[PDB]
């Protein structure tokens, strides 16, 4: 779980941080 | 966007560059050049005329993060779209790329739909 395994996970991450 | 927009596709892996370059061609973009690492990429960005960069992270000589930082630091290239397309999925690093000013972030393996979706998103944000 230190790793992302999907595009959605990356999108959600970047979104959650104002990107 | 202008179907004559000049793309630079940067990846150490020949096969992946074929993937990206072909997708661009299929989307209407036939003005596409390639670099195998960051040093190569910057040499090529100097001759100018490029409008969009798609870059890998892990490459010899200069990686895609140092390349992103150099492009953003250069007043001649500082607003050029740099889309990361990489196997690198550790959160602290995706964060690093985005803080360094990446225009987007696509993880490998990707679908053609994803690449298209991320491209059209950049075009709109920047009015291309
Ligand atoms: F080697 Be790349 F960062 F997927
Ligand atoms: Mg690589």
């Amino acid at each position: 779980a230190g790793v992302v395994a999907s595009q959605d996970q990356v999108d959600d991450l970047l979104d959650s941080l104002g990107f | 966007a202008d179907k004559e927009l000049k793309f630079l596709v940067v990846d150490d892996f020949s096969t992946m560059r074929r993937i990206v370059r072909n997708l661009l061609k299929e989307l209407g973009f036939n003005n596409v050049e390639e670099a195998e690492d960051g040093v190569d990429a910057l040499n090529k960005l100097q001759a100018g005329g490029f409008g969009f960069i798609i870059s890998d992270w892990n490459m010899p000589n200069m990686d895609g993060l140092e390349l992103l930082k150099t492009i953003r630091a250069d007043s001649a290239m500082s607003a050029l779209p740099v889309l990361m397309v990489t196997a690198e999925a550790k959160k602290e690093n995706i964060i690093a790329a985005a803080q360094a000013g990446a225009s987007g972030y696509v993880v490998k393996p990707f679908t053609a739909a994803t690449l298209e979706e991320k491209l059209n998103k950049i075009f709109e944000k920047l009015g291309m």
